């Protein structure tokens, strides 16, 4: 884990999450894709402690999946960040609390607009132009306070996202091998291949 | 008719578990009586012991509740120490609870409310047992509460219980339309014992030795039983009056 | 009518017929009575000897509760030990709560409150037993009789089972004869010619004789079995009355 | 009639049916035969099949070294009791250091008996047991019955037909007693009790069941050829 | 990693001349870190306001658990909650966890639409009912809006009036308090208008 | 707090000191630790107030309910119930109570209950802070079959000294008197006691 | 043991009648009569002390019960039900609403809770119905004053006027020809002595008839000054000389 | 707190 | 906090500062630390200030459900054994040190009770961290037999020690006078010595000093 | 033991019924009509309250017409105080909703939720069925406006038009003859009307004995109020239409 951000724009929402999965000295993995797919329209990408992270993803998965075939109908982006949230405040009281800290990025057909979720492990949620969780928002808020329009084009948005790797992989102490982007719009979710 | 078994309603609005336990009230064809004083409070009740081989000093139906409270019961003694000792417990957790000791009138209400439960709650029978609860409260003074099965109570000038409860009523009826107060004018307990069974013997019309009599007498801040000696020198100033 | 197939139900007379029932299972069993006396109480049972393939004397009824008390009974058997082992169980508590050993009528209270809350519930069924017990304590000797219902007086003799009447009546003149008190031994001795007069009502079986005693003198106010000469010498009493 | 029900209700006459209905299930289970020397005691039991084609049932179930039953009704509650028994038999050894007395495992039987006949929706046993041990006062023999009577005996016989073992035993009682130090003619005296107790069919086998247990003799059982000596 | 000054944030109340206001930032940080500036604090059940201060996931969540309690009391009560009403209801809440407490500082503020009168209060993490004539203040920056209040505060403001004084002491005190400001809402509450204003303020 | 019971002839006093202490303040400087859980049944109290109080309250309750059913309570069994509670909830409690009584078979007897809860019959107990200060006294002047005005002034003096040293201890001599007769409060206070 | 009435013992007959019900109504029938009248500046609700002996003291048993200080209940049908009816209706004023608020609950709403127990009492494991119906009257700020009836199903119903129990039908058609939507408190007692004095056989005074309103705020009968908000309660139980004063001019 |  | 608890004559008198801390920091000039259990029995309250808010109102519910069931005026007794029992049963976690005072069938009646759930009895106490000031004052002037007017004066001016002498008291002096026979009377602010003076300078702003970004009207309607 | 007293109420018939289930339809069959009507741009919910006394209070009265939420009110048919139970779990259920997703709960979920309860009284626990029919009114911005019926077998389905308790069948088969689907709102109040004026066990349909309800866009732009009617807001629309 560690490096997970988010970006809205105009028609869409990216999101880039680091493909490098350390344990100790050693980086056991460098191709590792952290997050998951809830509906056709949102999806979720997650950081923190090891377990937690992916048993919490597939947990809510499957939850909101079960709604969508018992409806027949998908959540909007804003329904299941608030039901997201609430399971992680739930977890912060518990006896061993989910350290799991997420952000979810969706397209609300509804209202044909792009939405992304900033939530910490606490439940504590914000909408969000631009987000990112951990070390990484100490450089990427101020870069993109600078350099982010609100009209931007996913295109746009890629080249600014390439802006925040580079100045990562330039100042990060640890190498997190990369990331996997993916875009959020009307049509759904696609992977970015070649990034 | 499965209605007569257990406490609910029969179509005429009728609860027959509660009557019948009334009935169980007389099974022991006991008659029970209760008169106040200015200081007192006196309870007497009759004493049949028809079997020789019986240890006369263990049969009794009154019950010293607390250092304060007495009471007698009217129906069979399986169910009147259950009655007992459970307001034995109820007064005892009262004075823990609320740091002062548990007013006759209190325990009424909440033996009526068990009883209560028992005539709307099926797995429970009612006790066949009218229970008279005698005290002289520290701000209502001498008291008589008395409960049935049927959960009900109310306070009393003077009471009766048992088979031969009406001729005891009226008797003592009849007195207070003369005296034209709430309670025998006396100032000892002794007198108000004698009362009590004087007027027990004209209503029921038989006379008592000092072994057919059960006398139960509170006063502040105590309530005791008399004995056989102590009921035999009340009956010899009767006498000779 | 119905009235008599569900346990705690009051008849229009205002009765529980299940425990007048219980009363007929307490009526066709064996014999046992119990004697109070000066310091003390004895307590003697008829054990019907069904065959002689019965080893004797290994077969006990008479059972002791804490190390004071003494009980026996009339009816079914294993209702009788299930209310001893209640009896155990209160009286291990007082003694754990209060140090003190349990009185013989604070004893006789707890059973009778157990006995009694068997007739309150129709998801149970009442003791088909009634229990002859007592011993000695603080306030000297106390002899008891517990019955279906949960009614339970103080007695100064007791009897129950088969031939309750035919030893009521022998119990009774003991009473009238003897207005000063009966000594220890010498309730032994009667209790087994009460015994073998009661054997007249369950006379086609022969029996074989159980007694037992707590005395303040005679057994330092425990409760022990009479065995051996004692034993042989109350049924040679006993033997010598009926002829 | 309107008194069977269940467990928890008296007949007018003070009866229990359902207790009563449970003995009755003894009855048609098949004869087994227990009696005892003062040095050691013997079951015998005659086992029943379904068919040519079937196995015995075994009546007899080992409890401890020193203790031991022989069923006659429903076996498996013949089980569950024998199992509560050697769970009995185990606690008394791995807390006390102490083998459980005859005596005492009689009254935990007649216990647990009597609970499921005085509680509503439970059901009495439906099984007789022969409980056969040697322990510090010596050579027992105990009857279980589901009604909760247990009873120390020198011998007995339940079951179909138990009648005329137990008549013999009766007569033998002088004799049989005084086997002691001999096994053999112990078991012997066994078999020939059980003999009289059959009708058409006699003992072979693979249908002779034998038990004992004794002052130099742990609880052991005999089927099969072991028992070829006996016939 | 202490619960009520992780994410940061204030809240001021005051009373005026039949009127009430009540101010907030709009910051939402992670200690050092700002993460929102568009965060605000103060909610509103009806005609009754509730800003809440402190642990920011439990400041979403007891709007959540007031709005999901309100709204059962209307359905029942068939009218709005009044503010001496709400505030109890509050203090129940809090209380509720007493050994567990939300990590918050609420702040009730309204007027009673049967007597007209304008009623705030206060309350600590876990239920204790602060009344106030005058003015209520939680948050990081609570040492400063005591401070900015207590010398700026006149009775019988005119809501003109009013607005000047509380937007004064919440921003003057906001820069004073590294975890506060970011923006800044404040609310004019009359009989029947509501008046919302954002301030500008510097955005360090 | 120092606390002590002793029996004599006649039957038993018990004897307190009358100080509450909150670190080096005195809370209540009128305290009353001599307490009753039954009509001739009393106790002294030591260590925590709250404790104390509790554990009396509970043990008073208990009698009154023994009392309702098998009459008056021996001294050895108020022994056993406050025993049965300091014993059981050891790792909770902060309490040295002396249990005294008077029956007309046994008559004066004392039991001293410590903080783990192990019961000790005496002739007299001592206890409570100030009780070190006077355990050589006690041992030298102790007599059995005391008279009342010996058992008082034995009392009086052991109480006077453990007040004189002990910090904790002060204020007003509280005793209480059990016998036949039946009871009597005394209190003696500071001019008299302090020039003894 | 334990209760193993774990079933309903009030179930739909093939009619559609729910028996046990349709029985309590009739207990409830057979009660002594009640009523209660609605004036535009208060409450009364009244009833007659039916003595089960001269011997007793009619004043210790209560048919009229204060629940708060600003509601009050009398009733029909079995007394010992109503007892700890009023029991529970007491403390659920608290649990439910009073240590939630910190002020007592709407008449509407306390009348609510008590309906919700008596209709758990039908449909509950192994306990039969409440023989009683309520008449519940009281205050609060912002509904006014206001007159409820709580039967043995639960159902209640809001009242200008109505009488239970005995005589109902007469009196409830009584009510019919006196009541007004301008009638003043005063003017509300008179009728309901007017109302009751045609059910009632017997001895017709203060001992013999129990009578409440809701009314004005008794700053006298609050126990304490000091506190302007706390103004007192609008319930109160009329004295035996207070009905005798109103018997005179009748 | 308080002590004796 | 500073609290007092005075009996006289024919009742008792209790007393208390209006002053509520926040560490170093002043919350409330006013707070009302005196609270009804029932109308003629009154508790004055220190410590956390949500605990004996809650642990009172808690009690008096329990007090007024009594007082219906059993037809009778509380006893202070009743009120005092319900409080340390619930204090004991949370060793002291609940942090209410209150003085329990008032009048009842029994007579006049002042306890105090510890967070651990101890109880005191006496004619004159004092509680809270202004109570060596208030009970140094009580201790020189206190007597037997008192009147009512020389036990409120009596009350105020050991409240007043606390407020002049412990930082953590202040402001005014609230009073609750129970006599017997009588309704008890709450004097809310009984004396207020600490009035605030004119300030040198009004900071009324000149409209249009704070810069606004935008405005919007509120809907509060349906 | 207690075996003896039970009903069994959760049991089939030898025909495969649910005895209790069809025994509180039976009940339900002689409860107050209520009628329900879905137009293009509201819902219309009238219901006749059962033998009204003139001395009843009527304005500050409730017995047929419920708010569960702002946008979804039911109509009730059978034991009143059976249906208050379930209307307030449905209240609750409605909040709980709200607080996890930050949306009003979709009319469907609501209603299904409702008649689990119902049915899970009918497969287990020995209890007897609640004795109620409700119609649901409601609107969301999925299927927007929506008209929905449960009864004591836990089952609920959709309409256009529907009526339950008495006299079903007569309503029924009016509302099936006037009903067409581009009707308006105004329309419908007067088929609600005209229907229970010729359906009633009265002798003359007036406003003391109705309960009126509306559920409408008619607001100010987009967005949906809850109209109860008040008694002379009854008294007005029964003269409007020419019934009184
Ligand atoms: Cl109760
Ligand atoms: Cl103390
Ligand atoms: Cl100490
Ligand atoms: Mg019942
Ligand atoms: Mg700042
Ligand atoms: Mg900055
Ligand atoms: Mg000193």
């Amino acid at each position: 884990m560690d490096i997970i951000l988010g970006i809205r724009v105009q028609d869409s929402v990216i999101l880039a999450s680091s493909k490098a999965v350390t344990r100790g000295i050693s980086v056991l993995k460098d191709s590792d894709d952290k997050t998951r797919q809830l509906s056709p329209h949102t999806l979720m990408s997650f950081a923190g402690e090891a377990g937690d992270t992916v048993q919490f993803a597939e947990y809510i998965q499957a939850n909101i999946q079960l709604y969508s075939i018992r409806e027949d109908y998908e959540l909007s982006p804003q329904a299941v960040s608030s039901f997201v949230r609430q399971e992680l405040a739930k977890s912060i009281r518990s006896r061993r609390p989910y350290q799991v800290n997420v952000l979810i990025g969706g397209y609300d057909k509804k209202k044909n607009k792009p939405e992304l979720y900033q939530i910490d492990y606490l439940g504590t949620k914000v909408e969000l132009p631009y987000g990112a969780h951990g070390y990484s928002g100490f450089y990427t808020f101020s870069l993109l306070d600078h350099h982010y329009r609100p009209d931007m084009t996913t295109e746009e948005g890629l080249d600014l996202l390439k802006l925040c790797v580079q100045e990562l992989e330039k100042r990060m102490p640890m190498d997190f091998k990369g990331v996997i982007v993916k875009i959020v719009d009307k049509d759904g979710i696609r992977q970015v291949d070649d990034f | 008719g499965y209605d007569r078994h257990i406490t609910i309603f029969s179509p005429e609005g009728r609860l027959y578990q509660v009557e019948y336990a009334f009935k169980a009230t007389n099974q022991t064809n006991i008659n029970s009586l209760a008169v106040r004083g200015k200081d007192c409070t006196v309870v007497i009740s009759q004493k049949k012991v028809p079997d020789k081989l019986l240890d006369p000093t263990t049969v009794s139906y009154i019950f010293c509740i607390s250092r304060t409270i007495g009471m007698v019961v009217n129906g069979p003694i399986p169910d009147a120490r259950n009655a007992a000792l459970r307001a034995k417990a109820e007064a005892a957790e009262f004075r823990y609870k609320y740091g002062y000791d548990m007013p006759c009138d209190v325990l009424a209400k909440r033996m009526a409310n068990l009883s209560q439960i028992y005539t709307q709650r099926a797995y429970m029978r009612p006790l066949g047992v009218i229970l008279t609860f005698v005290s002289v409260d520290e701000e209502l003074g001498p008291s008589i509460y008395k409960t049935d099965p049927a959960g009900y109570y109310v306070g009393y000038k003077a009471t009766a219980t048992g088979p031969k409860q009406q001729e005891i009523t009226t008797n003592l009826e009849n007195h207070f339309k003369k005296s034209k107060i709430d309670h025998i004018n006396e100032e000892s307990w002794e007198k108000v014992v004698e009362f009590a069974i004087t007027h027990m013997i004209d209503a029921l019309g038989t006379e008592f030795s000092k072994n057919d009599l059960e006398v139960g007498v509170a006063t502040k801040d105590k309530f005791f039983t008399l004995s056989a000696e102590n009921i035999e020198e009340r009956l010899v100033a009767i006498a000779e009056q | 009518t119905g009235y008599d197939l569900s346990n705690s139900v009051f008849s229009p007379d205002g009765r529980n017929f299940q425990v007048e029932y219980a009363v007929k299972a307490v009526e066709n069993g064996t014999t046992s009575i119990g004697i109070k006396c000066n310091d003390g109480v004895v307590f003697a049972v008829e054990k019907l000897i069904t065959s002689k393939l019965l080893v004797p004397q290994k077969n006990v009824k008479i059972q002791v509760v804490d190390r004071h008390i003494g009980c026996v009974y009339s009816g079914l058997i294993p209702d009788g030990r299930h209310l001893v082992n209640r009896g155990r169980e209160e009286a291990a508590s007082f003694k754990k709560l209060y140090k003190t050993p349990i009185p013989i009528p604070a004893f006789a209270d707890r059973l009778g409150q157990y006995v009694q809350a068997h007739t309150l519930y129709n998801s149970v069924r009442p003791f088909g037993v009634s229990t002859i017990f007592g011993g000695v304590d603080k306030n000297g000797a106390h002899l008891y009789m517990l019955e279906p219902s949960g009614s339970y007086w103080g007695y100064k003799g007791a009897a129950t089972g088969k031939g309750r009447q035919s030893a009521k009546a022998e119990l009774e003149k003991l009473v009238d004869h003897h207005p000063e008190g009966l000594s220890a031994r010498e309730a032994v001795k009667q209790a087994a010619k009460i015994i073998y007069l009661a054997h007249e009502d369950n006379k086609e079986k022969d029996f074989e004789l159980e007694i037992s005693w707590c005395s303040l003198s005679e057994t330092n106010g425990l409760h022990k079995f009479v065995k051996g000469d004692l034993l042989q010498e109350a049924i040679d009493f006993a033997q010598k009355e009926i002829n | 009639n309107n008194y069977d029900g269940d467990t928890v209700t008296f007949s007018p006459t003070g009866r229990l049916f359902q207790v009563e209905y449970a003995l009755e299930a003894i009855k048609q289970g098949s004869v087994t035969v227990g009696l005892r020397s003062n040095t050691h005691a013997v079951l015998v039991a005659l086992k029943r099949n379904a068919d040519e084609l079937s196995s015995y049932q075994k009546k007899i179930i080992k409890c401890d070294e020193h203790m031991g039953l022989s069923l006659a009704g429903l076996a498996p509650d013949a089980r569950v009791l024998s199992n509560y028994l050697r769970q009995q038999c185990n606690y008394s050894s791995l807390v006390f250091n102490r083998k459980l007395a005859v005596e005492r495992a009689g009254h935990l039987l007649c216990d647990k008996a009597q609970k499921n006949t005085q509680s509503y929706g439970g059901r009495p046993y439906g099984v007789g047991l022969l409980i056969i041990g040697y322990d510090k006062s010596g050579a027992h023999l105990l009857e279980f019955q589901p009604s909760g009577n247990v009873t120390e005996l020198y011998g007995t016989a339940i079951g179909a037909r138990s009648q005329g073992a137990k008549t013999y035993l009766e007569r033998t009682l002088d004799t049989f007693i005084k086997i002691d130090g001999n096994p053999d003619e112990l078991i012997k005296a066994g078999v020939e009790a059980i003999s009289q107790s059959l009708r058409d069919e006699s003992l072979t086998v693979d249908n002779l069941s034998i038990a004992i247990v004794g002052k130099d003799t742990p609880f052991t059982i005999y089927d099969g050829e072991a028992v070829a000596k006996y016939i | 990693s202490d619960p009520s000054s992780i994410n940061g944030g204030i809240v001021v109340a005051m009373t005026g001349k039949d009127c009430v206001a009540i101010a907030c930032d709009l910051r939402l940080g992670s200690q050092s870190l700002g993460v929102s500036n568009k965060f605000e604090k103060i909610f509103h059940y009806g005609h009754v306001f509730l800003g809440i201060t402190g642990l920011a996931t439990d400041v979403t969540t007891l709007n959540e658990m007031f709005r999901y309690k309100t709204n059962l009391y209307k359905l029942k009560e068939e009218r709005a909650i009044e503010p001496e009403t709400f505030t109890q209801l509050v203090s129940s809440s809090l209380y509720e966890r007493r050994f567990g407490p939300y990590f918050v500082g609420p702040v009730v503020a309204g007027i009673n639409s049967k007597s007209g009168k304008p009623f705030i209060a206060g309350f600590d993490l876990i239920g204790c009912i602060d009344e106030a004539k005058d003015f209520i203040v939680s948050g990081t920056a609570s040492d400063q809006l005591f401070g900015m209040c207590e010398s700026l505060y006149e009775p019988n403001l005119e809501p003109e009036d009013l607005f000047e004084t509380i937007s004064q002491a919440l921003l003057n005190a906001a820069d004073r308090d590294a975890l506060s400001g970011w923006g800044a809402v404040v609310y004019i509450i009359k009989k029947d208008e509501v008046v919302k204003r954002y301030l500008k303020m510097r955005q360090d | 707090t120092s606390i002590m019971a002793v029996t004599f002839k006649d039957g038993v006093i018990l004897g307190a000191d009358s100080r509450t202490t909150t670190g080096a303040y005195i809370a209540n400087r009128v305290t009353d630790k001599l307490t009753r859980v039954h009509d001739k049944i009393w106790c002294c109290r030591s260590g925590s107030a709250a404790d104390t109080q509790a554990i009396a309250d509970i043990v008073q309750y208990h009698l009154e309910l023994y009392t309702s059913q098998y009459g008056t309570p021996s001294t050895e069994t108020a022994a056993s119930v406050f025993k049965e509670l300091c014993y059981e909830n050891k790792d909770n409690l902060t309490a040295g109570i002396i249990v005294a009584g008077y029956d007309d078979k046994n008559k004066g007897e004392v039991y001293t209950i410590p903080l783990g809860g192990s019961v000790h019959k005496l002739p007299y107990a001592i206890a409570g802070s100030g009780s070190t200060f006077i355990y050589g006294y006690c041992d030298k002047n102790f007599r059995e079959n005391m008279s009342k005005e010996e058992t008082v002034d034995f009392i009086k003096h052991s109480l006077s000294q453990a007040i004189k040293w002990d910090g904790s201890s002060g204020g007003v001599i509280r005793m209480v008197v059990l016998t036949a007769a039946g009871v009597e409060r005394l209190i003696f206070y500071p001019d008299e006691y302090e020039q003894l | 043991m334990t209760d193993r009435y774990s079933f309903s013992l009030t179930t739909f007959s093939p009619s559609g009648k729910l028996g046990q019900i349709d029985y309590a109504l009739t207990a409830v029938k057979q009660g002594v009569t009640s009523l209660g009248i609605k004036a535009t500046n208060g409450v009364v609700i009244a009833t007659e002390k039916k003595s089960s002996s001269p011997l007793a003291m009619s004043e210790t048993l209560s048919k009229v019960s204060l629940l708060t200080p600003d509601i009050g209940a009398v009733y029909s049908g079995m007394g010992p039900d109503y007892r700890v009816l009023v029991d529970k209706s007491r403390k659920v004023a608290h649990t439910s609403y009073k240590r939630i608020y910190g002020e007592y609950p709407p008449t509407k709403l306390l009348v609510s809770e008590v309906a919700k127990i008596m209709q758990e009492a039908t449909q509950s494991g192994g306990v039969r119905p409440f023989g009683v119906s309520l008449l519940i009257a009281g205050h609060d700020e912002f509904n006014g004053f206001s007159l409820y009836q709580v039967d043995p199903s639960g159902s209640y119903f809001p009242w200008k006027a109505t009488a239970i129990g005995k005589g109902s039908v007469a009196a409830k058609t009584f009510l019919e020809k006196r009541w007004n939507d301008e009638l003043e408190l005063e003017d509300a007692i008179h009728i309901a002595l007017l109302t009751l004095k045609e059910s009632v056989e017997g001895e017709f005074n203060g001992d013999t008839i129990e009578l409440a309103i809701i009314g004005d705020e008794n700053p006298d009968l609050l126990g304490y000054t000091g506190i302007p908000t706390d103004k007192g309660p609008r319930f109160r139980k009329l004295t035996s000389q207070e009905i005798n004063d109103r018997l005179e001019a009748l | 707190a308080p002590l004796x | 906090t500073t609290i007092v608890g005075v009996k006289f004559n024919n009742g008792v008198v209790i007393a208390a500062d209006t002053r509520s801390t926040q560490g170093p920091i002043v919350a409330d000039k006013n707070c009302a630390k005196l609270h009804r259990i029932s109308p003629k029995i009154w508790c004055a309250g220190a410590g956390t200030a949500a605990d004996t808010e809650a642990v009172t109102q808690l009690i008096g519910s329990n007090i007024e459900l009594h007082s219906l069931y059993t037809s009778r005026e509380p006893r202070v007794v009743s009120a005092l054994q319900m409080l340390k029992q619930h204090l004991f049963k949370y060793q002291g976690h609940i942090g209410a040190y209150l003085i329990v005072a008032g009048v009842d069938p029994t007579g006049s009646h002042l306890f105090s009770i510890h967070a651990h759930g101890s109880t005191d009895v006496g004619y004159y106490l004092s509680l809270g961290s202004g109570s060596l000031a208030a009970m140094a004052v009580l201790e020189s002037h206190w007597k037997q037999d008192l009147t009512k007017e020389e036990a409120i004066k009596l009350a105020s001016d050991a409240i007043q020690a606390g407020i002049w002498n412990d930082l953590g008291s202040g402001s005014n002096v609230d009073v609750c006078v129970m006599e017997i026979g009588k309704d008890a009377e709450y004097l809310r602010n009984y004396l207020t010595p600490n009035v605030r003076e004119e300030k040198q300078k009004s900071y009324k702003f000149p409209r249009g000093t704070t810069a606004v970004l935008k405005e919007s009207i509120v809907n509060i309607c349906d | 033991g207690s075996r003896r007293y039970d009903s069994r109420t959760t049991i089939f018939s030898p025909e495969g019924r649910l005895y209790q289930v069809e025994y509180a339809l039976e009940s339900i069959s002689h409860a107050g009509t209520a009628i329900g009507i879905m137009a293009s741009d509201g819902i219309v919910l009238a219901a006749e309250r059962k033998v009204t006394s003139t001395l009843l209070e009527q304005d500050t009265s409730t017995e047929k017409l419920y708010k569960l939420n702002d946008k979804i009110a039911v109509a009730v048919a059978g034991l009143t105080a059976d249906a208050e139970i379930l209307i307030n779990t449905a209240r609750i259920h409605a909040q709980n909703y709200l607080k996890t997703y930050n949306e009003d709960i979709p009319v469907e979920i609501l209603v299904r939720r409702l008649s689990d309860i119902k049915q899970g009284y009918t497969q287990h626990g020995g209890l007897r069925p609640f004795g109620v029919s409700f119609i649901y009114a409601g609107y969301d911005d999925r299927y927007g406006y929506q008209l929905y019926t449960s009864n004591p077998s836990g089952n609920y389905t959709g309409w256009k038009a529907i009526s339950v308790g008495a006299n079903t069948s007569a309503a029924q088969t009016l509302l099936q003859m006037d009903y067409k689907d581009d009707m308006k709102v105004d329309d419908a109040i007067e088929l609600a009307l005209k229907t229970l004026s010729k359906t009633t066990d009265s002798s003359a349909l007036t406003y003391d004995r109705l309960e009126f309800a509306t559920i409408r866009k008619g607001a100010n732009d987009g967005e949906v109020y809850q109209k109860i009617f008040k008694p002379q807001e009854i008294k007005d629309i029964l003269v409007k239409t020419g019934i009184t």
